[PDB]
């Protein structure tokens, strides 16, 4: 029909990457308030029925590997997949404590041809990070 | 507030 | 309108 | 066959090229809103209905304040990118 | 105030970085699908519902055919970018 | 409270840009079939209630002017605005008969601070155009 | 089929 099939043993896995501290060399500062987001997000997605896992202060390598391995797990029994990224960022990119890595490379692991058990299943990514430095002053 |  | 499952 | 890029959904806290706001005391605007809406409707609304209400909440109930005028009275609007081919509900 | 970027909706025929296919005798995939869905539900479905069915129609009903094997049996999935703050219906 | 107010005298204006023939200098070929799209779109959006007008083989300057002027019209009695672009294109840009122009510059004219009569009203853009040269071979 |  018109709705995704949700009749599975479980709703799915929810991966949370909570990056608060970064290496001095990146020029990025401490993201105070991020723990508050992670806590609320985890409680929230747990209530929805996801198997949530929270990772903290990950390097770019850790982020790629972590998601690559999640995409290699068997999701046959899950209805969907969710990933939340909390960190610094610029356009098309997200910061690891190490430096910068492309969002496209992070999500490519779950393409239909590289993660067959999530094929035809919704793959969600929530991203809290900047995408440049333009300001919206608003109107009215 | 702070930017991200 | 009317949105329904 | 199914497109390799099909069935993805990206809920971005802000639009391309802009800042994203975070409160050291209450957390980022986008997340505050997201959790608030999910707590109330995560179990009875479609994913797009949810994110649209999230968009409306961030845009309306939020305006910054900072000693630095370049960061004072600023607004924010999230960005939803959908490649979903069906409606998504987190229940039944 | 209202964010100056709020209330915008972009419905792209394809995702970033990819090709978008067009049939010389039938027209492009994205438009064929969009028109058929609107002709049948433009008056009773919310904008996101309509565009989602378009994504599905494009991702399923279509698959390329070309002499050049590099363009043979190709797929496509549209991309919806929403900054809308409310639900949209073309009626009442 | 959760829907856009559609109680106006007009649904809105709809601009369709139909680019079929391009200047040899651009190196782009003829987009056969684009006329079927345009006519199909015309009837459709017309049925919705839009006041649609079609502009053929526009130059980059023409497209910019078209969108600008439209943004300078009075939409007080319109519920929304719609624009459809049919042409060649690349990541972030779309072709005119004489070259490429940033899609961003076409849409910025409608920002809440540049078109007061569309403030809090939906601004819709439909784009049929390439965004790169990547191929989706599909799966299974 | 032709590309765009």
């Amino acid at each position: 029909t018109y709705q995704y099939n949700m009749n599975f043993e479980k709703l799915g896995k929810c991966i949370i990457i909570n990056n608060k501290n970064f290496d001095k060399v990146t020029g990025m500062g401490v993201r105070n308030g991020t723990d508050k987001d992670a806590e609320a997000l985890f409680k929230c997605f747990r209530s929805l029925g996801f198997d949530v896992i929270v990772y903290n202060d990950c390097s770019c390598a850790k982020m790629q590997d972590l998601l690559k391995k999640a995409s290699e797990e068997d999701h046959t029994n899950a209805a969907c997949f969710a990933c939340i990224l909390l960190s610094h960022g610029e356009e098309n990119v997200i910061y690891g404590k190490d430096g910068v890595t492309p969002i496209k490379d992070l999500t490519a692991h779950f393409r239909g041809d590289r993660c067959k058990t999530l094929l035809e299943k919704p793959k969600l990514f929530f991203i809290q990070a900047c995408r440049g430095t333009e300001l919206d002053d608003g109107i009215q | 507030i702070e930017p991200x | 309108q009317g949105h329904g499952e | 066959k199914i497109p390799v890029e099909a069935d993805f959904l990206f809920a971005y806290s802000t639009v391309p090229g802009y800042y994203s706001w975070r409160s050291p005391g209450r957390g980022s605007w986008f997340v505050q809103a997201l959790c608030s809406i999910l707590e109330e409707h995560g179990k009875d609304l479609e994913i797009m209905q949810i994110l649209t209400r999230v968009n409306d909440r961030v845009a309306r109930h939020f305006e910054s304040q900072s000693d630095d005028p370049h960061f004072h009275e600023k607004k924010q609007i999230p960005c939803v990118v959908s490649m979903l081919t069906k409606e998504l509900y987190f229940s039944q």
